[PDB]
């Protein structure tokens, strides 16, 4: 039960920081731009057994895109990420969604607003609506404070299998 | 041997085919594949044909090849030989033909086909009208011959529509888009017919859905005649809405049409609504439990439900009053509102937020019509009273069901999270603006409107639900919580007198229920809720001292309650109450001889006994809101002495021991204590305000002595054994004393009100103990919070600390700068913080810069440039503001201004352009254009002198206009002179219309990615030139007098 | 009216734990109700008559020691301490059948030394500190120790008030005079339990108990204590150790005993370099 999960979004959105926390539990404070893509297996233990996400953490910066949409090929789900401290990143979402689905017809896609821990929220929850019409799931997350940390994965896991009652149990 | 790179070894395609397979399946060596394939793209593509022309992991490779080709078309197209364009042009169309003309194309993933299509769209984008005149006629024709060809074409036309309308901005210059825009409009009729023909004579379900899906993208822009003047709305509702496999796309279309403004098409909209409802009443019986249907639904009926919720909400939003004003439509309105109510019971957050958006809208609308309750129960004098506003009448009974909805599903008012910080500390973090908290605000607001329109209905609904808890056994914690959250949400929506009667009823029976239910689990839940409720009604408490006192004493009792959560509840409520009722604790109340605060301060220990450290801090903060309400300075000062007597006792004990032996300041337990003492002081400080000076002035100097003792410890430890020493208790705990010392400091100054006093007494000691300590720590030991602390004190003291800016900058400037100038990645918190301080200096202490040596000033400006070149979005824009504020500041210093323009103006320009044209900085566009606009506008009159050294010929404007063109020239040689000259000229014309300036910068970033050549001349360098002068005419019309 | 009734209902009929004469609230003499009571002599006799020993304090001391889990005994670290009630109905046989323990201002805690380390927990089972101690089982799987202490901040000293488990043997089933006796003979000769060291950062010191005779009470009330005095606890000599509140121990504040029967600002304290 392995699943390919591409992680896209603007630069500095916290994609790599997010993935890092799930694997090591450490919080990286620095922003070292991702170069093309880097594949990270993530394992979760669920009521029904272990689930493994091969997270293709892709680059959000234009200069380091790499194979771009080429990475999406054969993806089975995805997380579109933006930073609620930066209005620009949300506005680019439709571009990230476009690229992804033109490659991936029907896959579960979660939309995540990262950094909700920063008191100076610029992308108000009221403005976050793009996911409605694309039939996508949305979650506020913080990699720093671990707020709604697993929500994207639990949802994706529930959709990829066929079990709404499925739950992460942790060992 | 993977040292193999692609050049002209006249190489094979099986090898490439092999790496491509690894790129998608292996581990480390799979990073080399990527490395290899992305690395290969340097030279060029003499292989595109080779690969695509020769094949699992063939498509993957042809895809890659298609990728190589797309770069070519989007960047080289214009300078590619005409015969090569045609060749590729025909090669692509051929590739499409055969690939789609294969029934096994269904597994040769759309990935390949779609990509192929996007490639044609790329070509179309570069020459659709000019050198492809027949294209649109042709494809419609082809579509009428082959169903298969029609299928794929509907796909192509949808991609075109997206690139030309939905996504043109950013990827296309404004004038190119405009031309492609009204080009596709000019011959759209032709394809609307193809669509209509397909729709009506249809039989190919795949083709129909595609045409349907291509239709969804046209609705974004196609003239509204095509929409409201055709059989379209009808074909949708009658033909495709009632069939399962078209049910979704169909509704989504209706929703887009529904989103338009009713003005010119009252008829149609009404009809759209009428038909939809009928077709809907058959698809979903008005008795079906949607919540259940959804819950046990699949991936197709769930999206239908949601979509249904989007259609209903959008239509009622835009055309709502149109359904009201007509009497023949009021039935279907009640049916639609009923659907809203069923769908609103779906237990799925995103669907609920959609419905909630409408309910909030209706309520807000009816509240704007009239925010009052109707007359008493009987209509005096017989006749049915006229109180009821016209619109509200139609909703009476739905409003009631909505109230019931708000009460029944009320969201959690508070988002608390357990969070471990940058240390082994695990406190409770309260979120501020989460989607969850927003749901709550919005439900509250909905309920709050509806309570203004009929509070009696709100109180009857809330009362019934309460009784169903007490006896009606609708009992449960989830439900009692939800009832009490609702009950607490409407605080202040009733008149104080109704509020009283209502609250006496709500809590008399929660109290009664509490005694009824057995088990601490139940009593703890019930108890917490009464406390939450009381906490939400200060006005009540405020008017009834005997009850207030009883609640507080009762809260003190529960601070000894062991049952999980209660103590947190008790303290949380206590702080709400101490804030909101602060005066009632400091003034003698009726039936009392002494201020209640007194009784509290004589028992602090007996009360906090059992509380954990964090709760103790909250408790101290609580009492501080009280103490800060006692405005008689003599009494207040005595209050503050007693209040801090416990912490002071420990602190004094520790200070005595450190006098004889600085080693205890190294004792784990004592530094543990020191941090908790300081955390107490910060709370106290935050609560009391300026008057706290009494206490901090008492510990100030010793606190700094210990601060610097701890700072030297940490540094020596790091110097001895490297940063690693940092991941361990004692050091981490020493960081904490330091961090809390700086928070206490900035925390108090922030709130002080005697600047000269702060500058003369509290600032100087900082220099030695804090800033020179920072300078003397080894880099990995320097507390970044020192910089933000200083930033805060500068934002607050302004001119009063201007004189000390030099000493300060001497401590931390160059040393900090050296930690962050070798790269953009290391020491993140210093980068952020160093620039917050520079902003505060620039902002509130600008004369300091006119005080320091030109070489010093230069270093300042270079740091600013350094900041705005940063990749971390925060730093860069902090750098753009500072530069904006600094330029504005300079304009105030006439003397130095001219010397600043002579020395720096052009330079600053180069640095900004280097960032504009850098695709890693588009997040700073607004400020880039904002800064350039201003500087060019400044060229008009601002610079009094000569920059080039010959005044006449090189008039400042000419000089820059030339300096900048030449700048863009050598930097981007591929641009033809006309592009450049048009762009630099517009910098001056649009220099007063920033949003235009923006788009104009955006235009340039598109062009520089694309080698136009010297031949191509489709830049419309005349049509833009009029828009520039049109923006130039407005200039004087913008700013004359 | 309805406000006064409300106020009297909130004060007198609102409790999660519902026990009598709780020290969580002020002395019932200052509260002109329902979870208070002037009777204690009777409930005391019953509870002593009740000490027929049917709970397995062997298995419970073990669970605390090894964190292995689940009237009925408390599971986990909350509610492990035996809690006094206010001393209201004074024992007619006080002077011969009870002792008084002078108590320090500090935090009450359950101490569990097990498997190489020591933990302190509040009544609410909140871990306030994990550390090394010279308690058997504290460090350097059969020897675990469980104490009832008051942690005093200024002296960094856990003042031990009672023992429930020593060197792996539970003491719940013992009378308090014995418990108190065992405590003051065993603590004094554990290497340096009363001393501050890297292996024993926190000092443990047993509190003294004294007779409740009329003359004695006057003297301890005139003694000097190494700490700030919080109150006096009165233990019935014969009571087992039973977590939860009980009338078999009573609480008084010191003042209660005599009633019932007896040129600008600041300068440094550390004068280091400015
Ligand atoms: N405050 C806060 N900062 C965060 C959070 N998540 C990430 N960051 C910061 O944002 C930056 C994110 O860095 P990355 O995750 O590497 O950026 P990215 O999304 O991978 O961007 P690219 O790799 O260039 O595509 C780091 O400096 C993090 O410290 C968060 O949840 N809260
Ligand atoms: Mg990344
Ligand atoms: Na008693």
């Amino acid at each position: 039960v392995q699943f390919k999960l591409v992680l896209v979004g603007d630069g500095g959105t916290g994609k790599t920081t997010f993935v890092k926390r799930h694997l090591t539990g450490e919080f990286e404070k620095k922003y070292v731009a991702t170069l093309g893509v880097e594949v990270h297996p993530l394992v979760f233990h669920t009521n029904r057994g272990p689930i493994k996400f091969n997270v293709w953490d892709t680059a959000g910066l234009e200069k380091f895109g790499g194979l771009r949409d080429g990475y999406y090929i054969q993806a089975q789900c995805a997380i579109i990420m933006f930073d609620v401290t930066s209005r620009v990143t949300y506005k680019n979402v439709p571009n990230w969604h476009r690229d992804l689905v033109r490659v991936c017809e029907n896959i579960p896609i979660v939309l995540c607003g990262n950094k909700v821990d920063i008191k100076d929220r610029k992308v108000k929850a009221k403005s976050i609506v793009f996911h409605r019409k694309k039939n996508l799931q949305y979650y506020d997350i913080s990699a720093k404070s671990n707020y709604n940390f697993e929500k994207p994965f639990l949802w994706l896991a529930r959709k990829l299998i066929g079990d709404p009652n499925l739950e992460f149990v942790a060992m | 041997a993977a040292r193999q790179l692609l050049d002209f070894s006249q190489k094979l395609d099986i090898n490439l085919l092999d790496n491509v397979v690894n790129c998608l399946y292996h581990g480390e060596g799979a990073q080399q594949r990527m490395a290899q394939e992305v690395l290969t793209h340097l030279k060029e593509h003499p292989d595109a044909w080779t690969r695509v022309d020769t094949i699992s992991q063939n498509m993957n490779t042809k895809y890659y090849g298609l990728q190589i080709l797309e770069n070519v078309i989007k960047t080289r197209w214009k300078i590619l030989p005409r015969n090569q364009c045609e060749g590729i042009k025909k090669y692509v169309v051929g590739l499409i033909i055969k690939t789609s003309s294969d029934p096994t194309c269904v597994e040769k993933e759309k990935v390949y086909i779609g990509k192929l299509n996007m490639i044609l769209v790329q070509i179309l984008k570069q020459e659709w009208p000019k050198h492809w005149p027949t294209f649109i006629s042709d494809i419609v024709g082809a579509s009428r011959t082959s169903e298969s060809l029609c299928q794929n074409n509907m796909v192509i036309l949808k991609l075109l529509s997206e690139e030309v309308f939905d996504f043109s901005s950013g990827q296309i210059t404004q004038v190119k888009a405009k031309h492609l825009k009204d080009s596709m409009c000019n011959e759209f009729s032709q394809i609307f017919q193809l669509c209509q023909f397909v729709m009506e004579n249809s039989q190919n379900a795949p083709l129909v859905h595609a045409t349907l899906e291509t239709l969804l993208r046209f609705l974004n822009w196609i003239p509204l005649g095509y929409i409201f003047e055709t059989k379209l709305i009808s074909t949708l509702i009658y033909k495709f809405l009632n069939v399962p496999m078209f049910r979704n796309v169909s509704l989504k279309c209706l929703t887009e049409i529904a989103g338009v403004s009713v003005s010119q098409y009252e008829e149609q909209f009404e009809t759209l609504f009428t038909l939809t409802m009928m077709q809907l009443k058959q698809m979903l019986p008005l008795n079906t439990n949607i919540r259940l249907a959804y819950s046990n639904g699949k991936d197709d009926e769930q999206n239908f439900i949601q979509n249904l919720s989007l259609f209903l909400c959008t239509f009622l939003k835009e055309h709502g009053q149109l359904l009201e004003k007509r009497l023949n439509l009021r039935e279907a309105l009640m049916e639609a509102l009923h659907y809203m109510l069923l769908v609103s019971e779906v237990e799925e957050t995103e669907i609920f937020k959609i419905c909630l958006e409408y309910w909030n809208h209706l309520a807000a609308e009816l509240y704007r019509e009239s925010p009052f309750s109707t007359s008493a129960s009987p209509l005096l004098s017989g006749s049915q009273h006229f109180d009821i506003p016209p619109r509200r009448q139609l909703y009476l009974t739905v409003l009631s069901k909505v109230r019931l909805l708000m009460v029944s599903r009320m969201a959690k008012p508070e988002e608390v999270l357990v969070v471990e910080n940058d240390q082994g500390e695990v406190v409770r973090e309260f979120m501020k603006d989460t989607d969850s908290i927003n749901l709550y605000k919005n439900m509250r607001e909905t309920l709050v409107y509806l309570t203004h329109l009929d509070y009696v209905d709100t109180e009857i609904i809330m009362t019934k639900k309460l009784q169903n808890q007490v006896n009606g056994t609708e009992w449960s914690w989830k439900n009692l919580n939800t009832l009490c959250w609702a009950i607490g949400s409407i605080s202040g929506a009733m008149h104080e007198e109704d509020e009283k009667r209502f609250l006496v009823t709500v809590i008399k029976d929660l109290l009664g229920l509490c005694e009824q239910k057995r088990g601490k689990d139940n009593k703890a839940i019930i108890a917490s809720n009464i406390m939450y409720i009381v906490g939400q009604y200060p006005r009540f408490l405020r008017a009834h001292w005997k009850f207030l006192k009883t609640v507080v004493n009762k809260l003190f009792e529960f601070m000894h309650e062991t049952h999980d959560g209660v103590q947190d509840m008790a303290c949380d409520t206590f702080i709400k109450i101490a804030q909101k009722c602060r005066r009632h604790f400091v003034q003698v109340q009726v039936g009392e001889v002494m201020p209640f605060i007194d009784e509290i301060l004589n028992n602090i220990n007996t009360i906090i006994c059992d509380l954990q450290p964090q709760q103790v801090h909250t408790f101290y903060e609580a009492v501080g809101y009280m103490i800060g309400a006692q405005t008689d300075q003599t009494v207040q000062e005595h209050l503050i002495e007693k209040y801090m007597l416990l912490p002071n006792q420990v602190w004094d004990s520790i200070i005595q021991q450190a006098t004889k032996n600085v080693d205890i300041l190294k004792d784990p337990e004592t530094v543990k204590q020191l941090g908790s003492i300081l955390k107490t002081n910060v709370r106290a400080c935050k609560a009391v305000g300026h008057p706290f000076v009494i206490q901090l002035g008492r510990i100030y100097l010793d606190m700094l002595n210990v601060y610097k003792c701890l700072s030297e410890n940490i540094s020596a430890a790091i110097q001895a054994n490297g940063e690693m020493v940092t991941k361990q208790p004692l050091i981490r705990s020493m960081r904490t004393v330091k961090r809390e010392t700086l928070k206490l400091i900035s925390g108090w100054v922030s709130r002080s009100n005697d600047p000269q006093m702060v500058a003369e007494n509290f600032v100087p000691p900082l220099l030695d103990a804090v800033l020179i300590d920072y300078q003397r720590n080894v880099p990995a030991a320097r507390e970044p919070e020192v910089l933000s602390t200083m930033a805060i004190i500068v934002n607050k003291l302004g001119g009063h600390i201007t004189a000390e800016i030099p000493q300060i900058f001497d401590a931390v400037f160059e040393c900090t700068l050296n930690m962050i100038n070798k790269d953009f990645e290391e020491y993140p918190e210093h980068r952020t913080n160093f620039f917050l301080l520079l902003q505060a200096v620039n902002s509130h202490c600008f004369p300091a810069f006119l005080a320091i040596p030109p070489a010093q000033f230069k270093l300042v400006l270079d740091s600013i440039i350094w900041a705005f070149k940063h990749t971390m979005r925060n730093v860069a824009d902090t750098g753009l503001q500072i530069l904006f504020t600094l330029l504005q500041n300079v304009a105030q210093e006439e003397a130095a201004a001219q010397s600043f323009y002579q020395t720096y103006f052009c330079d600053i320009l180069q640095h900004i352009f280097s960032v504009v044209t850098d695709t890693s900085h588009t997040a700073g566009l607004t400020m880039h254009a904002s800064i350039l606009a201003y500087m060019f506008n400044l060229v008009e009159e601002g610079k009094i002198s000569t920059p080039l050294n010959p005044g006449n010929p090189v008039n400042n404007q000419m000089f820059i206009q030339d300096y900048v063109a030449n700048l863009l020239k050598s930097a981007f040689p591929h641009l033809q002179d006309a592009q450049v000259k048009l762009f630099v000229t517009g910098l001056f014309s649009l220099n007063q219309d920033i949003p235009a300036f923006k788009e104009h910068l955006r235009d340039f970033l598109v062009q520089i990615k694309e080698f136009a050549g010297e031949d191509t001349s489709d830049l419309f360098l005349e049509e833009r030139e009029t828009a520039l002068r049109q923006a130039q005419e407005e200039k004087h019309k913008l700013q004359m007098s | 009216g309805s406000m006064e009734e409300l106020s009297q209902a909130l004060a007198s009929s609102f409790s999660v734990s519902q026990d009598l004469n709780s020290t969580a609230a002020p002395h019932p003499r200052l509260s002109q109700k329902y979870s208070s009571l002037e009777q204690s002599e009777r409930r005391r006799r019953l509870l002593e008559l009740q000490k027929s020993k049917r709970l397995d304090y062997v298995n419970h001391a073990r669970r605390l020691a090894e964190d292995d889990w689940t009237k009925k005994l408390p599971k986990h670290y909350a509610n492990q301490l035996m809690l006094s009630e206010w001393l209201i109905d004074v024992p007619s046989d006080l002077g011969q059948e009870w002792i008084v323990v002078v108590c320090p201002v500090g935090k009450r805690a359950l101490i569990v030394a097990s498997r190489g380390s020591t933990s302190a927990y509040t009544k609410s089972g909140y871990c306030v500190n994990r550390f090394s101690s010279l308690l058997p089982g504290g460090n350097r799987a059969k020897d675990y120790t469980i104490l009832d202490c008051i942690y005093n901040e200024v002296n960094q000293t856990y003042y031990v008030l009672d023992v429930m488990c020593w060197r792996g043997h539970p003491f719940y089933d013992c009378q308090t005079d014995f418990r108190f006796y065992w405590m003051h003979s065993k603590l004094p000769e554990e290497e340096g339990l009363g001393e501050k060291t890297k292996l024993n950062p926190f000092k443990f010191v047993g509190l003294k108990n004294f007779p409740c005779t009329p003359e004695s009470l006057c003297d301890v009330l005139s003694m000097d204590f190494p700490f700030e005095v919080d109150g006096l606890l009165f233990y019935h000599k014969q009571t087992h150790y039973s977590p939860g509140s009980t009338p078999l121990v009573g609480w008084l504040r010191p003042y209660m005993v005599s009633d019932v029967l007896g040129h600008s600002p600041d300068h440094p304290g550390c004068l280091m370099e400015n």
